[PDB]
DNA sequence: AAAAAAAAAAAAAAAAAAAAAAAAAAA
DNA sequence: TTTTTTTTTTTTTTTTTTTTTTTT
């Protein structure tokens, strides 16, 4: 059964592979990150609780006063997301805070409070979300991308053998926590263990040791393994370990129990070591050279002197060891150093150390971290303990506590915010592993290695930063005052935590103008993943590895989506499926397989576990079971690719589309198509124009639907029901009984947006697609928005694109377009731009927009009203009047400062829009408006209040039918009247009472809300300080297509439309219809993106079956042969999903769908299940077109026959917003700029172009003199030159007067401000 | 630039607007193209 | 064109002349810049013949 | 003070630089000092303010050196007179090296063949505002005008009669088109302007190759020579019809490029058995008359009488008359050739090569004014002729070579077989690595080949008899072999196996991907044929 | 009401040139 | 014990074209 606003017109779907998970909520990651920043958690771990929980508390400086948390909430917002967005104000809500203030007493350190006090205080607000997952900051939307970071915790990188001439490879590991100072270890040439705290100047790794309170003995003892020296009375006997003598060369006789094991010179082998084992060896005896440079384990001190004989860490010689010798020490440890195994890395960075005891080590970090002053020895331990061992300043997080706790394979996965020692040493121990040869680094790009923070992170982190202030700005209050029982209100204040929170939502780098031209760029844009922002890599500072696509990118962020040019592979795009996991890392859906069958259940796999694990592909065969037809699949285990046996599998994709994002899955026949012409595709995609009439994609990906449902612009039926009244402006849903709740009778009123403005100045506009009296089911279509066809996503219009280069009109890349394409009107696009003008309050005088204007004649001042401001409808071309103001003028007495169009522009002037100051006079028009809105809202509450009374009036005569039967006299008195009647004693008596009484409260409910929207449109609206009122106008021009304006497919190839040719002058074939468009096909070979010829084909199929469709409805032949064409042609294919059996569907249902396909039937291509080529041909044949799909053509002009038949088809075609006449201008004699006299910014300044660095030695390669010597002389420069050429050249004389450039005297002039004297000797 | 000027104004140098680029700074000619006449001329005149 | 000229009640050194990595002021006298700065900075006293 | 200016922006605002507020904080710190010195206040608050003076003084004359910036109340480092000295924005590279330029503007571009060599289109409304002050000279002149205001106003107005003042100016006067990276000294190109209705910037097709410049929404400026003496200059030097010969290397920069060199291709070809093919023609119009009326197809082997002429002497042309064997085709090409060259150069394929070594003759033996009247009559009639022919391309233009799964076969059949030795210990993983990738080139260049054979000269038919093999017409083989915007390395993944791709270390993948762009590539493939598209594009950036 | 500058900011790669400090290696 | 060379280390440059509660 399928929905009925498809069943108005149903996808022919040609995916071979059955669907398990529907794609999900396109939306998930703005609207789930949103929703976890705003919440009433009960245990407060994200969300404003974990905030407000992190800070308050907050205690006085000892004053025996403490403020204390209580609860948080959210006063609903004064104004929503329309009149937020036309009056300019932040549709944000009020946080409001209950906080309790307690006062202790003396001789109490915990003893009970003598006084308290809770109030409920309002500190700051919020920009809350849109439906849609967007923000509303100054009557625009903003959205946030959502950030991928590098992940907190342990990070062990390497240098890759670079920066050094041996090519040495220097390991070092990183700490980098969610917030603080970060800390390194890294190596050096020599293998010394160096730290740099914050990435700062380099130290001795071992000086933090000695700071965490560790002797040097201790570091031996924690970082090496004791070797135990024997004194049996001579020989210098040694405690044998088997193992501890690999990789050495036995330099004397290896031997113990009086067999010779090893023997002087042969090299300790395997064998050796196995049969010293089997020996059971525990002591050995070894020379005494053996301890000749040895490195002593702990001090030793002399028993009869008590004098240190020798210190820990320093290496042995044989005149110590005599020393220690009679010294009467049998015990010896030194450290076992090997040069494979067990570098002596601690021990040389020991000696390199210069410092002695914790308290040297604090004032060489203090000096490091905070050089020049003094150190103290308080200030060190202080800025120590509060760099990364306290709560307040540095913080790991817990995604980073988990990160570091995994790296350092540690059993918990939780604990404390802030490091410890243990947590040091182990990072030390494990760097040290790694430099010893086990352990591998860990690459900077696997995506179980980079977080994915969202608005809701972004926007906690900068609250809590508000927080924070307002936590010193009490806490300085506080101590400062005393009980002064003053409430919990005086000590708040709202300014730092709204000013913060406003000034990340509305400037940052993430927090961007949303690119509102189309559905589709609306829904890859909320779906973004930007990798720079506050706290990431910026664009500058990033090499290759970043920007390449690491093989754990499948299935979670797209490869073939990110925008060309200087920030590549940066700016990567989500996938399909993906999600975020609780950390925030990048989850995937998966099947899990079980010994042999592929069970539905779908697992989400991190970037982590992904590795592990044996992942199968998309597209293997499984025979009705979820057993692999194959006994051998392709798998990709741990980034590589390779057959794997039938029962080895582990897991298996949901489905074929999840490699790609959103915005290249919408590409027919993907995989057949170029990666470089795939991305150039997916990229361009997001820029077509909303048409002014969006058609159909005739050959979609079936990934259409939903990209428009859920996507706020298309809309969609709330509650099920039937159509009561369908508008252009508005519809009316009478909702379903079953679906009503007890309490209203509700029925649901959708108020559509008719041609305002979005953010890249093309026009959004929403028409009903469902007549009058029609049923709609739950989340179904019914406005389709811009660039959506029946709720199918339409961006540009399907065209009848032949491939044949004609006249060399095409050369390059151009594209020759039918007059036909421009005379049906299907790309004119309505471009709606807005226009402002302020009046203050000048010191001189308040502004006025009286229309009466000085020295202007009277056509000019015709089309304003009697208040200056121009009609609604008025069509003003460029230089017109739009609003008349006028200014105050020193020594008439008044200057004229009416803004006018710019030239250029012209279109109607559809909406003017008034906003006055909270006291301030209102003029004719701004009266105008408001009593149009006034008058609007209610007519709207009487219309919502009609119906609702009505069916009290019904029910009070029903009521009256029984027990005082009135079947005629009761109608004849008005319904005023029969709410006041008398009823006998029964169960029904208190019922006509009741009605009345809820009558009432309807009456109030209903005058309540008049004047609540009349004070609200009434009020003078808030505007900056020293603002009298502002006026804005919207033009709407309306652009054709004209040579220049940019058409691209889908594929990735693009052009300029180079000629609009007349209807005769193209190719016809024998049937007589032109083709509409004329490409160049030369572009296809080279650029391989050879996906667009199979659309095409495909395309002159779906249109062969709509034709066919056509002809045989022109003619009333019937329903039935209807039914048989439809289903042979929805049968058509092999293994085909969908079966669509048309029995089901009702004879008027049949015939509405032959009118709604009669255009072409739609064609669905999933993007890696795909049609097959030879579907195709059926397809084709299944008409009458010819299989090869290039029919003949005959030339326009000449009227002979094309020889080798060409291709033909309907291709899908947007219209790129690079618009001819946006882009077009040139200036002769504009407005020159004030410090450096020159020409000013382009297009809408007037200003020239750049003759820039590159163009004047393009100039001086040629023997190019004089033109370069006025180009830099006075074209641009000469303060008088350019007006002498001028009066020269309206003199007829060509000649010039260059003098010097004024630009060369502003440089002397700078130059002279300096200290340097400079001139020009003669 | 802070190099250049720096050790110019300490060494008092003195630039005399001979090559392709201070003559383009300056406006005047270029001693490459069409105006290499020109300047020839220039150096004629001077010193004669 | 017209300029102006601030007399400082105190002699002030010129950046360009004083921080250019080739310190013209530090080679000039051979004194470490350093100890240069260090003056600049009241931080110590220097003998003047 | 003007250097610094304080504006007051619309609405009572001053928009202002950053030297006032290090000068005003200058000056505030200077009065203080001098309060506190006549105020006699201790040593250490002097001292003070003298290094406050110091660091202040040390911030306008060059900030962020000594010690940190110091910002203003926006939080940024601001700009003293060195930062608007030095930098990438300073005096020196944004204001004197190159300035924004009056008599200038910038437009979309398109094909507009119909252009002769040395004109570029120029759109009625930018060529109006470009050359306004000639416009007001003309018609001043010409006593149109009482004064400058009424000119100005009619111009406005856009009265019918400027438009022949404007057609008047523009007959004599280049203008100077030049695209956004002008890398080389043939990026700025004087042209004679045409006036065309419309909004784009309408320039000569060959051109292009020496400009780089594609037809994508690629954009370019226009300039306007003022003086008689620049003009003299972009009449003389800068003319696109004068560089028809690079600044770095001998060879001409006017090679046609992509889609006359197609025309010219299949136009100057041979069909064992067309229409018409055998007959004897009295020259080259009765070879094209036989063409245009349809008797005779374009490429059909047939006698032609041609005279050649050749300058063997002291400078004078002698001609010789022969009864050559050729095409229609080269026939009617050679109509267009000018009367020096030798017929030989018309005689073969005409591939890209061809075409420009003919040019390059051309322009060697005649001079320069023959050869850029050849240049325009060979694109002319190679983009007429690419047009007769329809070269179009299909689904059917890709033949799969019949013998490629056979090829993946015998790969796997080997691969299995190394894995399998590889399991018995006898291979090392390094030797069976490269055994591996050995036999994988190998089966890629058999797959290779086996298409080119099938693709090239699969194309058989018969003359009396029972077969022969030809050249193929198939439209990706003549697209290909041509050098028009084709080769043989971006053909191949196309209908033979896309060979092998590299991961992001640099390496290369064991498996390759056996799938080409005709039979579409499955998930992995295509994800792994994504790593070298990514390193191109940021290699490229 | 006219004016006015403190902060705790912290942060980035990559590569290379140049100056200053430090460590050999002597006699 | 002093002095010169060489090495190391820190620092300085470059990194495309266009399009807000508080003193006078």
């Amino acid at each position: 059964v399928y929905s009925y606003t498809e069943k108005k017109r149903i996808r022919k779907d040609f995916g071979k592979r059955p669907q398990v998970l529907d794609v999900p909520y396109l939306l998930s990651i703005q609207l789930d990150s949103f929703q976890k920043f705003i919440e009433q958690d009960p245990e407060g771990q994200y969300g404003l609780e974990a905030a407000f929980r992190s800070v308050f508390p907050i205690q006085s400086y000892s004053g025996n006063s403490e403020l204390q948390y209580v609860s948080y909430r959210l006063g609903e917002p004064v104004f929503d997301v329309q009149e937020c967005q036309i009056r300019g104000v932040t549709y944000s809500a009020p946080l409001r805070v209950k906080l309790r203030l307690v006062i202790y007493e003396r001789e109490a350190p915990e003893g009970t409070v003598k006084d308290i006090k809770e109030q409920e205080v309002y500190m700051g607000e919020i920009p809350l979300m849109t439906d849609n997952g967007t923000f509303v900051i100054n009557g625009t939307e903003r959205v946030i991308v959502s950030q991928l970071h590098r992940s907190p915790g342990v990070f062990f990188d390497s240098d890759k053998g670079k920066t050094h001439s041996s090519g040495k490879v220097l390991y070092n590991a990183r700490i980098i926590p969610y917030r603080g100072s970060w800390l390194d270890f890294e190596f050096d040439p020599k293998d010394n263990l160096f730290v740099r705290i914050d990435r700062r100047r380099k130290l001795p790794a071992t000086i933090i040791l000695r700071a965490l309170n560790y002797t040097t003995e201790q570091i031996l003892d924690l970082f090496f393994e004791k070797v135990i020296f024997e004194i049996r009375d001579n020989k210098l006997q040694m405690e044998l370990v088997p193992e501890r003598l690999r990789g050495e060369t036995a330099s004397f006789d290896i031997e113990a129990n009086g067999k010779v094991y090893v023997e002087k010179g042969r090299r300790i082998t395997a064998r050796h070591i196995r049969q010293l084992e089997k020996d059971d060896v525990k002591l050995i005896e070894v020379p005494v050279e053996y301890i000749a440079g040895k490195v002593v384990a702990k001090d030793y001190i002399d028993e009869s002197t008590g004098e240190l004989i020798c210190a820990a860490n320093m290496e042995l010689s044989l005149d110590l060891l005599a020393k220690l010798s009679q010294s009467g020490h049998k015990r010896i440890e030194t450290l076992f150093t090997n040069d494979l195994d067990h570098g002596p890395y601690i021990s040389e960075t020991l000696r390199v150390d210069p410092t002695n005891d914790r308290l040297s080590a604090l004032v060489e970090i203090y000096r490091m971290m905070r050089p020049g002053e003094p150190p103290t020895r308080e200030a060190a331990e202080s800025l120590f303990e509060n760099l990364f061992f306290s709560e307040d300043r540095y913080d790991l997080s817990a995604v980073g506590r988990m990160k570091f706790n995994r790296s350092l394979l540690r059993e918990e996965i939780e604990g404390s915010g802030i490091l410890s020692k243990d947590d040091i040493i182990d990072v030390m121990k494990k760097l040290i592993d790694i430099r010893n040869g086990k352990g591998e680094v860990d690459d900077i790009d696997h995506l179980g290695n980079r977080r994915i923070r969202s608005v809701g992170e972004m926007a906690e982190n900068q609250f809590r930063v508000g927080l924070v202030r307002v936590e010193r700005a009490v806490k300085e209050r506080l101590s400062l005052g005393d009980l002064d029982t003053l409430m919990p209100q005086d000590m708040i204040n709202a300014k730092p935590i709204s000013a913060a929170v406003k000034e990340f939502f509305g400037s940052s780098q993430l927090s961007q103008f949303m690119d509102q031209n189309n559905p589709l760029s609306e829904i890859t844009h909320k779906r973004r993943i930007s990798a720079l922002g506050p706290g990431g890599l910026t664009r500058e500072r990033a090499g290759f590895e970043v920007r390449d696509v690491h093989p754990t990118h499948y299935g979670r962020v797209c490869p073939i989506e990110t925008p060309e040019g200087p920030n590549i592979g940066l700016i990567n795009s989500l996938s399909v499926y993906a999600q975020t996991n609780e950390y925030g890392f990048l989850e995937t859906p998966y099947r899990k397989v079980t010994d042999g069958v592929v069970t539905d259940e779908i697992h989400y796999l991190s970037a982590i576990e992904e590795g592990n694990y044996v992942i199968a592909q998309a597209n293997s065969n499984l025979d009705e079971e979820g057993h692999f037809v194959e006994d051998l699949v392709t798998c990709r285990s741990k980034g590589e690719s390779s057959l794997f046996s039938r029962d080895q599998v582990d897991y298996m994709d949901v489905s074929t589309q999840q490699v790609v994002s959103v915005g290249a899955s919408l590409i027919p026949f993907l995989e057949h198509d170029d990666a470089n012409r795939a991305l150039m595709g997916a990229n361009m995609q997001r820029q077509a124009v909303p048409t002014l009439r969006a058609d159909k994609p005739l050959v979609g990906t079936g990934m259409e639907r939903a990209v428009a449902v859920d996507s706020g612009v298309t809309a969609v039926a709330k509650r099920g029901g039937v159509v009561q009244y369908v508008d252009a402006s508005r519809i009316v849903i009478k909702v379903n009984e079953d679906e009503m709740y007890p309490g209203e009778a509700g029925i649901d009123i959708y108020n559509l947006t008719k041609y305002t403005r979005s953010n890249q100045n093309t026009c959004i506009n929403q028409m009903p697609c469902v007549s009058l009296g029609e049923p709609v089911e739950r989340g179904d279509v019914l406005a389709d928005g811009p660039s959506t066809d029946l709720g199918e996503l339409a961006l540009g219009q399907n065209m009848r694109v032949a491939f044949m280069p004609w006249n060399g009109y095409n050369f390059e890349d151009s594209i020759l377009v039918s007059e036909r394409v421009v005379q049906e009107d299907r790309f004119t696009t309505i471009h709606i731009q807005e226009l402002a003008c302020v009046s203050r309050d000048t010191k001189l005088g308040p502004e006025e927009i009286t229309a009466d204007i000085p020295n202007v004649g009277e056509a000019a001042l015709s089309k304003l009203d009697e208040s200056g401001i121009v009609y609604i409808g008025a069509e003003v071309t460029g230089g017109d009047i739009l609003v008349g103001k006028v200014t105050p003028k020193g020594e008439s007495d008044v200057k004229d400062s009416s803004l006018r169009v710019p030239n250029g522009v012209s279109g109607t002037v559809i909406d003017v829009q008034v906003f006055t100051r909270d006291g301030v006079e209102k003029d004719k028009r701004a009266l105008e408006i408001e009593e149009m809105q006034l008058k609007q809202a209610k007519k709207d509450l009487s219309e919502e209040l009609q119906i609702l009374e009505a069916g009290l009036f019904s029910r009070i005569r029903a009521v009256l039918v029984a027990g005082g039967v009135e079947a005629e006299k009761l109608d004849k008195l008005p319904r005023d009247r029969w709410l006041e009647l008398g009823l006998t004693d029964e169960e029904k008596q208190n019922q006509l009472e009741q009605l009345a009484e809820q009558y009432d409260e309807l009456k109030h409910e209903f005058e309540k809300k008049l004047e609540a929207k009349r004070r609200k449109i009434t009020q003078g609206d808030d505007l900056a300080p020293g603002v009298l009122k502002i006026v804005k106008v919207y033009l709407a021009v309306k652009r054709r297509i004209q040579p220049g304006d940019k058409m691209a497919g889908r594929h990735g190839n693009k052009g300029v439309i180079s000629k609009i040719n007349p209807i005769e002058d193209m190719p016809y074939d024998e049937n007589g219809t032109p083709v509409d468009i004329v490409l160049n096909p030369l572009g296809v070979p080279s650029r391989m993106n050879i996906g667009q010829i199979l659309e095409t084909h495909l395309g002159m199929a779906a249109k062969g079956i709509g034709d066919k469709i056509n002809a045989m409805l022109k003619q009333q032949q019937e329903v039935a042969k209807l039914r048989e064409f439809i289903q042979r042609a929805y049968d058509l294919g092999a293994d085909v999903r969908q079966k669509v059996d048309l029995s089901t569907f009702s004879d008027e249902e049949v015939m509405r769908l032959a009118e709604n396909l009669r255009k072409g039937m739609p064609i669905a291509t999933p993007v890696f299940d795909g049609a097959k080529e030879a579907e195709i041909k059926e397809l084709l044949k299944l008409g009458d077109l010819p299989t090869s799909g290039q029919i003949r053509l005959y030339d326009g002009r000449t009227g002979e026959q094309f020889e080798r038949p060409v291709t033909v088809g309907y291709m899908y075609m947007l219209k790129l917003n690079h618009l001819v006449d946006d882009k077009m201008h040139a200036r002769s004699t504009g407005s020159y700029s004030l410090v450096t006299q020159q020409p000013l910014g382009g297009k809408a300044q007037f200003g020239g172009q750049r003759f820039g660095e590159m163009e004047v030695w393009a100039l001086e390669a040629y023997g190019a003199a004089y033109t370069l010597q006025e180009m830099l002389t006075v074209k641009s420069d000469d303060v008088n030159g350019r007006t002498k050429m001028y009066k020269n050249i309206v003199d007829g004389n060509h000649q010039m007067e260059p003098g010097m450039p004024e630009s060369f005297n502003v440089l002397l002039k700078e130059i002279r401000s300096l200290g340097i004297n400079i001139e020009l000797e003669d | 630039t802070t190099r250049v000027l720096t050790e110019a104004a300490v060494a008092g140098k003195r630039d005399e607007l001979r090559g392709l680029k201070e003559n383009v700074i300056v406006g005047r000619l270029i001693p490459a193209g069409t105006g290499y006449a020109y300047h020839q001329d220039r150096m004629r005149r001077r010193a004669a | 064109e017209r300029m102006g000229h601030i007399e400082l009640a105190s002699p002030t050194a010129h950046i360009w002349f004083l921080k250019s990595l080739p310190s013209r002021i530090g080679l000039l006298l051979d004194m470490p810049l350093r100890d240069i700065e260090r003056v600049l900075y009241f931080e110590s006293y220097v003998v003047i013949e | 003070p003007d250097l610094r200016p304080l504006v007051p922006l619309d609405g009572g605002r001053f928009a202002t630089s950053d030297l006032n507020d290090l000068y005003r904080r200058v000056i505030n710190r200077n009065n203080r000092l001098k309060r506190l010195l006549d105020l006699a206040a201790p040593d250490i608050i002097v001292r003070n303010e003298k290094r406050m003076l110091q660091e202040a003084v040390d911030a306008l004359l060059d900030n962020g050196r000594r010690g940190r910036a110091i910002t203003g109340s926006n939080k940024r480092p601001l700009k003293s007179l060195a930062d608007m000295i030095k930098g990438k924005q300073g005096r020196f590279r944004q204001n004197l090296l190159g300035k924004r330029v009056d008599y200038s503007g910038r437009s979309v571009i398109t094909v507009g063949p119909y252009l002769r060599l040395h004109q570029c289109g120029l759109p009625k409304k930018m060529a109006l505002e470009l050359f306004k002050p000639f416009i007001y000279g003309k018609l001043e002149l010409r006593g149109l005008a009482t004064t400058i205001k009424a000119a100005k106003k009619m111009v406005e107005r856009e009265e019918a009669v400027v438009w022949d003042i404007l057609d008047e100016v523009i007959r004599e006067h280049p203008v100077l088109l030049n695209r956004a990276p002008t890398l080389h000294r043939l990026g700025i190109q004087a042209f004679e302007p045409v006036l065309i209705e419309g909004k784009a910037i309408q320039l000569h097709p060959l051109v292009c190759a020496a400009y780089n410049a594609d037809f994508d929404g690629d954009q370019m400026a226009v300039h306007v020579p003022l003086t008689l003496e620049a003009q003299l200059e972009a009449r003389a030097l800068m003319m696109s019809t004068n560089n028809i010969l690079s600044p770095a290397n001998g060879e001409p920069i006017i090679v046609p490029s992509q889609d006359v060199v197609l025309g010219l291709y299949y136009m100057t070809r041979d069909c064992v058995n067309a229409k018409g093919e055998g007959m004897v023609l009295t020259g080259p119009k009765e070879a094209e008359r036989l063409y245009r009326s349809g008797l005779a197809s374009l490429h059909a082997r047939v006698k032609v009488r041609i005279t050649e002429y050749e300058k063997d002497a002291n400078g004078e042309l002698v001609a010789k008359t022969s009864l050559k064997d050729t095409t229609v085709g080269r026939a009617i090409l050679w109509m267009i050739v000018p009367k020096g060259l030798p017929y030989s150069i018309v005689n073969q394929a005409l591939g890209k090569k061809a075409i420009s070594k003919m040019l390059n003759t051309c322009y060697r033996i005649l001079g320069l004014k023959p050869t850029v009247i050849f240049a325009d009559q060979i694109m002319y009639t190679g983009f007429a002729y690419a047009a007769r022919s329809g070269a179009s391309v299909g689904i059917d233009d890709m033949v799969i070579p019949e013998k490629k799964h056979e090829i993946i076969s015998e790969a796997e059949a080997e691969v299995a077989e190394i894995q399998e030795q590889f399991q018995s210990g006898l291979v090392t993983a390094g030797e069976r690595y490269n055994k591996v990738i050995d036999i994988w080139a190998a089966a890629n260049d058999r797959v290779s080949k086996a298409m080119m054979d099938n693709l090239q000269t699969e194309t058989v038919i018969n003359r009396d008899g029972q077969e022969e093999k030809q050249v193929s017409f198939n439209s990706i083989y003549m697209m290909a072999d041509s050098g028009a915007r084709g080769s043989a390395a971006q053909i191949r993944q196309l209908a033979g196996m896309r060979g092998l791709m590299a991961k992001p270390d640099g390496s290369i993948i064991e498996t390759p991907i056996t799938a080409n762009f005709r039979e579409g590539l499955n998930v992995l493939q295509y994800f792994i044929s994504t790593h070298g598209a990514r390193k191109g594009l940021a290699d490229t950036a």
